[PDB]
């Protein structure tokens, strides 16, 4: 199976900092990576529709970039309800596993 | 081949006044490719040559503006406005349309 | 910006990143050209301009008729 | 290689159609009577059709005024040269359009500037009942707006000469293509004829059209100005959209991949968009190298792919190819070849145009015969 | 700075060869060329011959042509001419003048120091 | 230098088993287009084939007696062994041992004998 | 799709034939000689071969008449400017005839107006010896005899220009002609990859000669002007008359009809002179439609063949064909598709190019192994 | 009168009418220009007609040569 | 046949490669620094290529010189008309090279005279940095250097106009070559549906190339001046030295002869360089004759060959084929043909690209099945 | 001297004794046109030779402003 | 087999002379054939490589030609050292047949 796990575990922020999660493949898959970000006690909401391009319905200020081995997940303009896990999924062969998760922490 | 006759075989000239250098061509120099190629070239006793205009009106890089070449077809001129105690030497003219370039007689400037 | 992937698996390559003109339908339009009544020329002079100018309206008919055939 | 897959259709269709209908009595003085007072109007014909009609040059009036009271006397005045050398200046477009007229019998392809200047093409561009988008785009990229179209005569009588010019109409923009390479993938043992070897068929472009994919199978047809693909819908397949599936699992069930199969391990190259594709075989030489670094890598046996960056030149046996210098990111997944799955002694090597489950179903066969 | 760094002066007996070196440095030798001329004393200058240092052609002189024959080692951005058989009007002054590398018009843009050659009995 | 030179026993009682061997230098049995073999002749008679080994492992014999002549090679030891059993007095002849190269251009593929052996003779005497 | 089983004529052969004994040595005094009194006289050459020659322009004499005296001198008179014109005009005929043979290296086909004006081609297909019929056929249809010529460059030597230009001969006139257009016949079920094909290959054009039928495989090379059909025997095969028989009974025992095989039923239409045929399969959505009605016909999934009346535009998918609006009597013939008779457990799907006769015998020993 | 049929048994269409044009043969015929024998120009006059007719006859020359090299 | 077992490789690859290079930002203002004092000089650029400019046409200059006295002003000079023709005549060059850029989108082939004259071709071949017997071949055959290259525009800005001129090389020189031709060869009894057919698809040129074979297939591709063969190494396969083996022993193991087989035997004959191959079959009647003796030779069914000494037609059926007249000696090599080997209740007869080693293996599998 | 040899056993012949002139690689060669700054022509003349310059250079400027459209 | 005989045997010729041996093949065969000289006593040599090609090492003065049925070896200028015997080689199909060779001899 292709694991995914994300380097940055447990990284806090305050208001107003730039976050990048990053998740890495054990081989190189172009794109078909999604991100989920969960809040506590609630169900996961997708953000990240592929490598590059947005979920309708979400804040604009959420951005994505990758291909190969590396995702990144660029995050600008953090609010204090930004404060959740967030998740890496590869889709490019089956199954499809998902990442350890970041959990992020607010100052 | 072709055979450049250079004018003005001496050039007593006096300090502050412009000397002008003339060389008449037995053809016409504009090549297939339109542009017409002649150059001059000034040579310092005891030193290497060195070119001064590339082609006809046309200053090379690091000339001081003071050299100015005219003409064109078949007559070509040099206008030196000012004459210095570094411009002694002989000048030659050369065409590099038609095989074998040729120079003229290097006429001498001399300072009265 | 174009970005290329290759599969080793496949052996094949795939070039993305293209934007579409893919023609669908045709659209035709009717060119016009108005074309002069001459049915002879009576000039008799022997002047060379004359000589010149039935030359070539002998060559313009010329093409008239031969479009006429096809 | 999938060029007969297309359906026959006749592309001076249109053209002839519009043509057909001139020919009529009366409709030649229609044309007359709706270019009367301006130089372009839409004219009813007998078949019901709106075409709109244009008039690009008038030698009457020019003879009429000019010509008429010089040579149409007895006691001709002596003209100017500066009359004839304008009459011929003019009467030269009429010239080349009567010879590109006869040497093609009334079909021209593409249409040259003496059918139609840039001028005139570009007024005809702007005049054509269609989106902005579709304008901009015609208007920026006539060259293959003239090569997609064509010139087909249609009546020379009533002192009228009429032409029907055939423009193409972009109806897709802006979706998404991308073009499939494909090289053959082979075996790697020393055996000169154990060789087995499988070559996707479907390679050519893909361009995204109202859910489905058009997959154009001749990729020499289609023209590529910069990032943008000009295609033709009627040399096209319309696919399902699992299609894309192919290119990242080749043995899904939901569309079955289309592959040919021999055993002529050739060495070859594929030049693709942003790299190559090299396929050393047997006992060939196949090297890539940089133009002022010399020799830079070398191939082993099988399917590899060099990227761009640093090579200029790559050599294949006694062949050399020259990779396109294209700025662009490469990518390379590695994975294990599928030939490799495939037992030699009953592999299907005598299909020119198969797919994955042919073969599969092939073999199937072939161990139920056993 | 481009300079043409020449040889020194030679001094030798009629008859023998000479063999003449103009270095060239601060450009790719491999995208011009050379043309030799000589310059005896109390005389004009005449041109000898052109060699490019990019596809090897040649061209002399009608008066020179034969006892003419230029080498050009790019690999060590200096060119020579070797001059057979030398006449006693051949003692003259030497200079290198670039060129370009096709058959074109003259450049003579840079030029060498010199070399004297003189032969004397 | 190519070098070619035979040995091996030159009287054989008949219906027995001759073998040869050919040693050579100069030259690998391993590079393309070299293939070594041997021809005979009878004396008075013509020259006849009896087989040869080429670079890639093939080999033929002459139709008329491959049954009876066969040849085993050792690139390793540097030797090239010829065996023929059941010894005719016909079979009387000096055996040469060849050396072989191809002509690979102009569309041609012809092996030609261009090296040959000193040879040596073998005599079915009672 | 048949086009690999024409045999490579040369077609150039004839005209480079007379050329290389227009080389040997003498050849050119005789031309010459020939030609001293007249403009167009038949030669006897080496090879025995009696070739008409002809003389198309001569420079020599307007040369040596008219600008001798004027460039031949030290003292030279100021020539007036329309004798500079008049030399420009005269001479740009073999300004294009001498650019287009290095473009052409030699060869040039079609025969260009430069080549060979209109008046001296139509003197020249006149003075031909043969048929009253074949000259009106070949002069009232110049445009596809200049189409079917090469010209060909022979010699230049002794002030003598030549090039051996090579005329079609049309041997054979009035046969009734036919040309049969096929698109793929595929079964209808809703399973995506249980669908299997059937393509008859023999399409193209036949006319009648002398008791048989030439098969012109390639419809593209022919030319069609109005109810003439122009094309080359070269490229054609000869078949026995009972490939008429195809037409009425594909599984008669006479003639094996040729068809190919396949299972990917893609979505098709083949434009015929009088109607479309449309191929709609899978979830295609395929119409016919009016262009001042919209929409007037939905095609179900199968083959199905739509009438010129009323339609202008047919629709197949993503792909849009307009259909020929020539008049004409269309007729449609119901009947079973042959398609549906075949056990789809059985049928053989990996053919290019087979037979009636070769499916139903690998059908059979397929039959026999089980 | 062009009549077309289709066959709903084979998916194919005739359509028959047609009048055959088919070539059988080849008929050659030589065709000759006939060029000046000009060696070389001597005019050395500086008009610009005959600087015109200078470049014409040179170009002249080089179709020559160029059909010459052929 | 065998032309799907190429690679594609883009040949205006180099070409559009320096384009690109062009394209960046301050190379064209090097490019005017470079060409300052010269004609022709060599220009580093930032790729690391070093490439020889050359400027054919400066309009600038004659623009600037001649017509910015004259109507750059308000009271303009009347010209005279032979400025007036003069700037035709320099102009239209110029409008010859953007009216064939237009048309081709950039990319023209072959080079025409507009895009390179002869003289400035001529100059520029021999100015390229290789050896001598590669010039003299170049500059003698200079219409086939034409043939096989691309112009292909890269810039216009900063009042200079740049398109770049892609030259073949011919890297190998007087190598030996052989083409290959093939005809059908068939069975001849007298049942018509029980002939089963062969023919060898590696038809085509070949020509040694430092210790192998380079491989054409596609014939009609490569040119023919008199003895020499001018080919093009992207187009063609590099194969090992035993496909020379074919030609005296098509069963030889070391290397498989490539055929291809069917069941129609049709009636075609191949003109090869020196004669004729006619297989003549079913009730065909075929002959071959001479221009004034008539009919000199009738064949018999099956595989047969005639010389061009004394033919000079050949009639199979309907179709005529003139033989080539060239001088050359023919051999007749007498021998069983190949296809009398096989048992026809087991030749498989359904392969469009096979060798004998696979109809062999098929063969042996069939006799194994029973 | 060419020669062609027929192999009835193969039904193919073989024509031998041509020389090669196979292209392996390509020269890039960059060609240059310098082309006129002219902005716009100020002159009013009626003269049909001014008439003539006028529209030549018109037809130029369009070949130039079409070459900047590729 | 193809078999190829010499129709001269024993052509005798002097210093000067010009010999031509003459092997014939019982059927067509385009080249393929080669030419050895044995001196008595001593191994043979090849001297024509193929049809109409010299051997390298050889002395120029032979020359060879023929094609199809009938090939000739063409001797100039005849040295004392040329006694031998001649043999032709058939090798266009396999067996590899010799012939009977010409015993030329000396005056």
């Amino acid at each position: 199976d292709i694991r995914v796990t994300q380097s940055p575990s447990s990284l806090s922020a305050s208001v107003g900092d730039r976050v990048t999660i990053t998740c890495r493949a054990s081989q190189t898959i172009a794109s078909y990576v999604n991100w989920y970000q969960q809040k506590p006690g609630r169900a996961p909401e997708l953000l990240i529709y592929a490598a590059s391009i947005l979920q309708s319905g979400v804040p604009s200020r959420f951005s994505g970039r990758g291909s190969g081995t590396d995702f990144t997940l660029t995050i600008n303009g953090l609010q204090p309800e930004d404060f959740a896990t967030y998740y890496c999924q590869q889709s490019y062969s089956s199954p499809w596993t998902f990442g350890q998760g970041t959990k992020v922490e607010i100052k | 081949d072709v055979v450049m006759t250079q004018s003005p075989l001496s050039l007593p000239v006096t300090l502050g006044q412009p000397a002008s250098i003339s060389c008449r061509s037995s053809q016409s120099l504009v090549y297939s490719d339109g542009d017409t190629y002649l150059s001059w070239f000034q040579q310092r006793p005891g030193q290497s040559p060195r070119r001064l205009i590339y082609k006809v009106s046309n200053r090379d890089s690091g000339v001081p503006d003071r050299f100015s070449g005219s003409g064109s077809g078949t007559d070509f001129t040099l206008k030196i406005s000012r004459v210095e105690a570094e411009d002694v030497g002989v000048y030659y003219c050369m065409q590099g349309t038609h095989w074998p370039p040729a120079f003229g007689q290097g006429t001498k400037v001399e300072i009265k | 910006n174009i970005t290329e992937e290759f599969y080793q698996s496949t052996c094949s390559a795939v070039s993305k990143g293209y934007l579409s003109a893919l023609r669908t339908g045709w659209y035709t339009s009717v060119i016009t050209i108005e074309l002069s009544n001459i049915k002879e020329i009576k000039c008799n002079g022997t002047d060379a301009k004359v000589k010149l100018i039935k030359q070539e309206l002998d060559k313009y008919k010329n093409a008239v008729t031969e479009l006429q055939l096809l | 290689f999938l060029g007969f897959l297309l359906g026959v259709g006749s592309a001076i269709a249109s053209g002839v159609a519009v043509s057909k209908v001139l020919h009529l009595e009366g409709e030649v003085n229609k044309i007359k009577s709706a270019l009367l007072s301006t130089n372009k109007a839409v004219v009813s014909l007998s078949n019901g059709v709106s075409v709109l009609t244009s008039k690009v040059l008038d030698l009457k009036n020019y003879i009429d005024k000019q010509l008429l009271p010089i040579v149409n006397k007895q006691s001709c005045s002596i003209p100017n040269i500066e009359t004839v050398i304008e009459f011929q200046q003019k009467n030269n477009r009429l010239l080349e359009i009567t010879r590109e007229f006869s040497v093609n019998a009334g079909v021209t392809t593409p249409v040259s500037t003496y059918m139609l200047t840039n001028s005139e093409l570009l007024s005809l561009i702007n005049d054509m009942p269609i989106t902005n988008d579709q304008k901009k785009l015609m208007s920026n990229n006539v060259q293959i707006v003239r090569q997609q179209s064509y010139s087909i005569m249609s009546i020379i009588k009533e002192e009228v000469l009429a032409y029907v010019v055939q423009l193409p109409l972009y109806g897709v923009i802006d979706t998404p293509c991308w073009k499939l390479h494909t090289s053959p993938l082979c075996t790697t043992n020393t055996k000169e004829g154990s060789n087995i070897c499988l070559t996707r068929t479907d390679r050519g472009w893909y361009c995204d059209n109202a859910g489905s994919v058009s997959f154009f199978p001749q990729a020499e047809t289609c023209k590529v100005q910069s990032n943008r693909v000009f295609c033709d819908t009627m040399n096209s397949l319309t696919l399902p959209s699992e299609v894309n599936l192919c290119n990242v699992d080749i043995f899904n069930p939901k569309y079955d991949c289309k592959i040919m199969t021999s055993k002529t391990d050739v060495s070859s190259s594929v030049i693709t968009s942003l790299g190559a594709i090299v396929s050393c075989y047997g006992k060939t030489k196949c090297t890539a190298s940089n133009k002022n670094r010399g020799i830079i890598k070398t191939f082993s046996n099988g399917c590899d792919y060099v990227s761009n960056k640093g090579v200029d030149t790559v050599s294949v046996g006694n062949t050399l190819y020259y990779v396109n210098k294209q700025e662009g990111k490469s990518l390379y997944v590695k994975g294990e070849p599928i030939i490799n799955f495939y037992d030699p002694l009953v592999f299907p090597s005598d299909e020119f145009d198969a797919s994955i489950s042919q073969v599969n179903e092939k073999i199937n066969q072939s161990l139920a015969f056993i | 700075q481009v300079q043409l760094v020449q040889s020194g002066a030679e001094v030798k007996k009629p008859g023998a060869s000479v063999k003449v070196s103009c270095k060239a440095s601060g450009y790719s030798f491999s995208s011009f060329g050379v043309s030799w001329v000589r310059q005896a004393p109390g005389q004009g200058l005449e041109w000898l011959g052109w060699i490019s240092a990019y596809n090897g052609n040649t061209d002399y002189a009608q008066k020179v042509q034969g006892r003419l024959t230029m080498t050009t080692d790019t690999s060590t951005n200096t060119a020579y001419m070797e001059l057979r058989n030398l006449r006693s009007d051949d003692t003259a002054v030497y200079y290198c003048a670039r060129d370009p590398p096709a058959s074109a018009a003259a450049m003579f843009d840079y030029w060498g120091q010199g070399t004297l050659v003189t032969v004397s009995s | 230098q190519v070098q070619l030179v035979e040995s091996g026993p030159t009287l054989v009682k008949p219906t027995q088993t001759l073998t040869l061997t050919c040693s050579f230098s100069g030259f690998s049995l391993s590079t393309r287009g070299v293939g070594v073999g041997w021809v005979r002749q009878p004396p008075g008679k013509a020259l006849e084939c009896l087989g040869f080994t080429y670079w890639d492992g093939d080999e033929y014999y002459s139709p008329s007696l491959r049954n009876r002549v066969t040849i085993s090679k050792d690139t390793s030891k540097n030797q090239v062994v010829l065996t023929l059993t059941n010894m005719d007095p016909v079979d009387t002849a000096t055996y040469f041992c060849v050396h072989s190269d191809l002509y690979d251009r102009g569309g041609y593929y012809l092996y030609y004998f261009d090296y040959w052996g000193q040879g040596t003779l073998v005599t079915v005497s009672s």
